């Protein structure tokens, strides 16, 4: 009702909620489906090799983790009266590991493509496959952080 | 009247039924439709394949249950006798986002996954633990989208 | 091509070949080819001819 | 207590069934315009080294 | 065949076509088609010839 | 996804090709063919196949090899012609740019067989039919490159192709129609690899590009083992000939273009995991042909995409080699070989 | 591109506008709900039940086409087909008749409102309850015909090169089927509880 | 002016009255041409066929007069001064058949064009067509029920 | 001003009569292009068949004449004070004619140039051109119908 608590306002922590799964959705699906095509195409030559080169799609899939655990956490946060404020901030954590998810499902979904078709021919490349993904993945553990500390004052020093 | 209850709020909860059952079906409808094309590309070199490589198919059509479990409790909640309230109104749109859109994901990917997938396996038998393997980490990815739908539903009505 | 009987359907394949060659003939001078009567031998009915 | 006095609930429903029928349309005569004809087997194409 | 003539002589050509008001049969390919008289003027040899 | 559209066109081309495709001769009837002890009952024992009664029309001492070939070959051309006259828009497009390699082929034909003085009259016999355009016979006209491309040429599709070859010599002889040849053939799948990245739909696309990649390799391949016969070429003047489309650009095109010897090729290529086996053991002419086979095998897999076209022709190509190569046998009465067909279904 | 120019153009003009009320202070004006509110009920309704039965439709042409010419071209070599995959045809047609049927169902709730009860509660209900199901059944219908329509393609297509496949793919073909029969059974739901304009 | 009744009201009815031929003849003229190519495409060589194979055009003309039947029963009912509730009834019965003549017109174009083209290499083929041609038809002919539907309702009983 | 007599009122009849002839000319455009060029790249062989080929333009021509009747009647209807209900239905009366004639256009425009061109393989295939142009030219025929019948209704039983 007060100016502060307008009765829309859970819209924003609503839509929030969502997006954080809708984009490391999207992130983690295009992550698995082009890092598959790269380890069927392989496997036919090189079977011994499967559950080796199959890490990419691991890697896509915590993905999907990053934005559940954010999910769960807003969700749990949202209520009847909130602030406004307290919406806003829910929609910056969503925004934040949704989007940052998304750009770290692509950019896994072409490194393991290309390094599991190259680790077929030289073993001496899986260790740097490994690697660069690492640099990939950090950058969904980045948006997570950022989404956590963004939760964190969600309802810290609010006033009805 | 209530103010957190006006009229126009079942707009928003029928919206989000609606987009949990449509986008699901989307996703289901991709996932079994790139499948059936790779079923169907390796069915004049190996006919003994088929029956036992459906998996992709089946594991499709589950992403229609998780859209029509969340699409029927919402449902369940709507009534006009009923002061359902705004703030349960943007609830149930997120319910059917998150299950839609999740679907959709999942569908999209076990559709890639499973169309190279068999349509390399008469190539090399040895292949196929593989396949199922990587396909329910796509599958998992709608599993997600209900979770969270079905929390969401359970706070909205209290 | 083993089939006991090969060798006696070439001769009628190759008659049959020639019947067609003449065909195309009447048809390049546009001579009416005669017609036969379809009931001389028989119609469905077992007589023995 | 109105909508607005510009864009009134009238005119909004006016313009947003416009809209349906315009987009129906327009993906009507997208799909028209890719009509092409056969062309191949209208013409007679000939070459000495055919039988 | 005036496209290619106009090309080998530089734009020189002189060259008239006149009809035929009947098709001509062509046995050999079992069909009959329309022609065309034509005739091209030029006083080199090596130019006739080609 | 690609099924969505496809079929507004597509649909009928797609399933009648396929129609073809189901008649390809397993490996099974190859093997009733090798067992024929005269021609004659070749004629009978393919009758029994897809290829039916198409040589009903021929005297019994009138089956020669060099018949059966005309007549399989006919029957193909008449089919594709089919195919591409009932198409339209990029489709058809894709089908014209199949044609214009066999009348490349069919160009270097025309004038290396009148550099030597023959008539018109044998060439035209020679010449393969779904190459033909209707200035070809034209070419016998006369012997230089630069009156060639002013009086015919510039008015073909091929016209874009010529821009490395006027640079040449003024007289024509066997090695510099060669050089000609592939120049052409370097710039024609050059553009028509650029058409496919650009106007053909995906899964075609991917397809497409593998297809027209090992093309451009085994030219690559053929342009450096040819080249060891001549004393000495420049190696920047080869690096004209190969193309760029291909798996093997731009590194070992690199160093086949610098090569020398038949063990700098080999050295050029065991560095490339796909070819790795091709010089090292057996004839290296079926070598490609397995290749090629097993790359048409893979396309057919794909559903509501145009490469079953190319798929098609070149797998039924196969077939008329594989009938004439056992044909061959028969006649001559040695079958030794006989067995050296070469098909995956 | 054009078409991508004009998209951006109008995200712009939207986010600017939405500025511009909002930074003057006038950001109440938008004001979604108050739409919501006095738009008439017959328009949702209506749109729910045209574009039930019209998208529908499109969903069994566009599946029907997508079979029927694949059925006709394979057919060419191989005519025995053409009869046998009519089933492929059927699926497709089905879609429509779920969505013919909701149409009658839906037509029964059209009365009349009194004009002093036109906007309360419970008509407003009905209105977007009739608009979204139909959405939903028009939607998920649409997305079934051409589902069921690509695998029938695949299914005639390989129907010609060996008659033992053609039961093992019509397995998918049933399975794509059911999504249709879903969207009927929740459209039913969201307009079960649904009154009459009273 | 009465709430029932808006000035605006009578837009609805012209509008869907327009739209019911104006979408099925974009859908007939759209069956019309590409099944009209494929009749001259194939009569060039088999001139014997042209009257057996012109059924796909017959049913698509049918298509359009679905949309005529419907546009000439709506129009038989408007008015100044009619209602709210009529004018979106008559919106609902026009928009219910062009939209569905539209698609139908479409399927029976494209599956023609490749009918009468069979129809030339395989006999046997022509009943095939005409089956699967009737259920492209029968579209348009669901959008015609519900348009009936609907119109039946538009002056039972409304009161301005 | 009088609620039913909005000063903006005129502006869906002079649309309405623009509508009419514009969308019709853009069909018999089309029509007249499209199969222009079939007869020309046919004729330089076959000259002797000029004034037979020439009837797909004549029909194209015919859907413009739709266009001009309708425009001309509404274009009489207009007025300062007419009633909106009045412009609602010049408005439909143009649509329908000018949309519905602009498919048409199309059909005959397509069906000419691929007829005109088979025509000159096949003499026998003539009559079937000009039957299928028949069913193309009806379609414009209903949209006329259906504008007349708007029209005849557009000002009996006004209030203005």
């Amino acid at each position: 009702m007060t100016e502060l608590c307008p009765v829309y306002a859970p819209f924003f922590g609503a839509i929030g909620c969502a997006s954080a799964i809708i984009f490391t959705s999207l992130g983690a699906a295009y992550g698995t489906a082009k890092s598959g095509v790269g380890i069927c195409a392989t496997c036919v030559l090189r079977p011994d090799l499967l559950f080796k080169n199959i890490v990419p799609v691991i890697m896509a899939g915590i993905i999907a983790i990053y934005g559940l655990v954010v999910s769960v956490l807003v969700c749990y946060s949202l209520g009847q009266k909130q602030a406004l404020y307290t919406g806003f901030i829910q929609l910056g954590a969503g925004l934040s590991v949704g989007l940052s998810g998304l750009a770290a499902g692509f950019a896994i979904g072409i490194v393991g493509d290309a390094g599991v078709r190259g680790s077929s021919q030289q073993p001496r490349l899986f260790v740097g496959m490994i690697l660069i993904l690492i640099f990939a993945e950090v950058l969904g553990l980045y948006g997570l952080i950022v989404a956590l500390l963004l939760n964190s004052r969600a309802t810290q020093d609010v006033v009805c | 009247s209530n103010i957190y209850a006006p009229l126009y709020a079942p707009f928003f909860g029928f919206a989000g039924c609606a987009a949990a059952m449509v986008l699901s079906c989307l996703g289901a409808a991709i996932g079994t439709a790139k499948s059936g094309i790779g079923i169907a590309g390796i069915g004049t070199f190996k006919p003994e394949l088929i029956m036992k490589s459906l998996i992709p198919v089946v594991m499709s059509g589950i992403l229609a249950i998780y859209g029509l479990v969340v699409a029927v409790l919402i449902a369940g909640n709507l009534s006009p006798t009923e002061d359902y309230t705004l703030f349960n109104g943007f609830m149930h749109l997120s319910c059917g986002l998150c299950v839609g859109f999740a679907c959709l994901s999942s569908g999209y990917a076990i559709g890639m996954v499973g169309d190279v997938g068999v349509r390399k396996y008469m190539h090399q038998p040895r292949l196929f633990v593989g396949i199922v393997l990587i396909l329910i980490f796509s599958e998992v990815l709608g599993l997600y989208g209900m979770i969270v739908a079905l929390i969401l539903n359970t706070r909205g009505s209290e | 091509f083993q089939r006991t009987f090969v060798n006696e359907i070439r001769r009628l394949d190759n008659v049959e070949r020639q019947y067609r060659y003449f065909y195309s003939l009447l048809k390049k001078h546009d001579i009416k080819l005669y017609e036969g009567d379809t009931d001389k031998y028989l119609d469905g009915s077992g007589e023995l001819y | 207590d109105i909508l607005s006095s510009i864009w009134t609930e009238g005119l909004l429903m006016c313009l947003i069934v416009s809209a349906l029928l315009l987009f129906i349309l327009i993906v009507a005569l997208s799909w028209i315009s890719n009509l092409d004809i056969t062309y191949g087997a209208l013409e007679k194409s000939t070459n000495p080294i055919k039988k | 065949l005036e496209q290619i003539l106009w090309r080998v002589l530089r734009g020189n050509l002189f060259f008239k076509t006149v009809e035929i008001e009947q098709p001509v049969y062509d046995v050999k390919t079992r069909e009959y088609k329309h022609k065309n008289a034509f005739i091209v003027f030029s006083h080199g040899d090596l130019i006739i010839k080609r | 996804m690609e099924g969505v559209y496809f079929n507004i066109d597509n649909g009928f081309i797609e399933g009648v090709v396929r129609g073809y495709r189901n008649g390809l001769l397993s490996n099974n009837q190859y093997i009733n063919l090798t067992q024929c002890d005269t021609l004659e009952d070749l004629k009978l024992q393919l009758s029994s196949t897809d290829y039916g009664n198409f040589l009903s029309s021929v005297s019994s001492e009138s089956l020669t090899t060099s018949l059966i070939q005309e007549y399989a070959s006919s029957k193909l051309y008449h089919e594709f012609n089919y195919i591409r006259d009932q198409s339209s828009g990029s489709t058809r497009k894709f089908m014209d740019y199949i044609t214009y390699g066999y009348m490349i082929d069919n160009v270097a034909l025309m004038i290396t067989g009148t550099i030597h003085d023959r008539d018109k009259g044998e060439i035209l016999q020679r010449c393969h039919p779904l190459g033909w355009f209707d200035t070809l016979p034209t070419l016998s006209v006369a012997t230089d490159l630069e009156s060639l491309y002013e009086t015919v040429l510039v008015d073909t599709p091929l016209a874009p192709y010529f821009k490395n070859c006027f640079d040449t010599a003024e007289e024509l002889d066997d090695m510099n129609i060669e050089i000609i040849r592939n120049k052409l053939y370097k710039a024609y799948l050059e553009d028509f690899y650029n058409f496919v990245t650009e106007e053909i739909p995906e899964p075609a696309k991917e397809c497409m590009q593998t297809l027209l990649g090992f093309e451009a390799d085994r030219r690559s391949i053929n342009i450096a083992l040819n080249s060891l016969q001549s004393s000495d070429i420049d190696p920047d003047l080869k690096s004209d000939l190969l193309p760029n489309i291909g798996k093997l650009y731009p590194l070992a095109t690199f160093h086949l273009a610098q090569a020398q010897d038949f063990e700098g090729v080999r050295a050029a290529l065991a560095n490339v995991y796909e070819y790795r086996g091709f010089l090292e053991t057996g004839n290296l002419e079926d070598h490609f042909y397995q290749l090629e086979m097993e790359l048409c095998r893979d396309a057919f897999t794909q559903q509501f995409a145009i490469s079953t076209v190319w798929a098609w022709m070149k797998s039924k190509e196969q077939e008329v080699r594989n009938i004439t190569w056992i044909a061959e046998c028969i006649a001559q009465n040695q079958r030794e070989r006989i067995n050296n067909y070469i098909s995956v279904y | 591109s054009f078409s991508h120019f004009l998209y951006y153009l109008v995200l712009i003009v939207v986010i600017v506008y939405g500025l511009y009320k909002l930074f003057t202070g006038h950001g109440s004006d938008i004001n979604f709900g108050k739409f919501l509110l006095r738009t008439s009920p017959y328009m949702w309704a209506n749109l729910g039940i045209a574009l039930c039965v019209g998208l529908s439709v499109v969903g069994a042409a566009w599946g029907i086409f997508i079979t029927g010419s694949s059925m006709i071209g394979a057919g060419v070599r191989a005519p025995r087909i053409t009869t046998k995959n009519l089933i492929s045809i059927i699926f497709c047609e089905v879609v429509a008749i779920y969505g013919l049927i909701i149409a009658i169902v839906f037509s029964s709730k059209l009365t009349v409102a009194t004009a002093e009860n036109m906007y309360s509660k419970s008509n407003l209900y009905t209105g977007y309850s009739l608009f979204w199901a139909g959405i939903t059944v028009g939607a998920s219908n649409l997305i079934c015909g051409i589902a069921v329509g690509i695998t029938g393609a695949t299914a005639a297509i390989s129907d010609a090169a060996d008659s033992a496949l053609f039961v093992k793919i019509l397995v998918i073909e049933i399975f794509g089927s059911i999504l249709g029969l879903l969207g009927l059974i929740v459209g039913l739901l969201m307009a079960g509880k649904a009154s009459e304009f009273q």
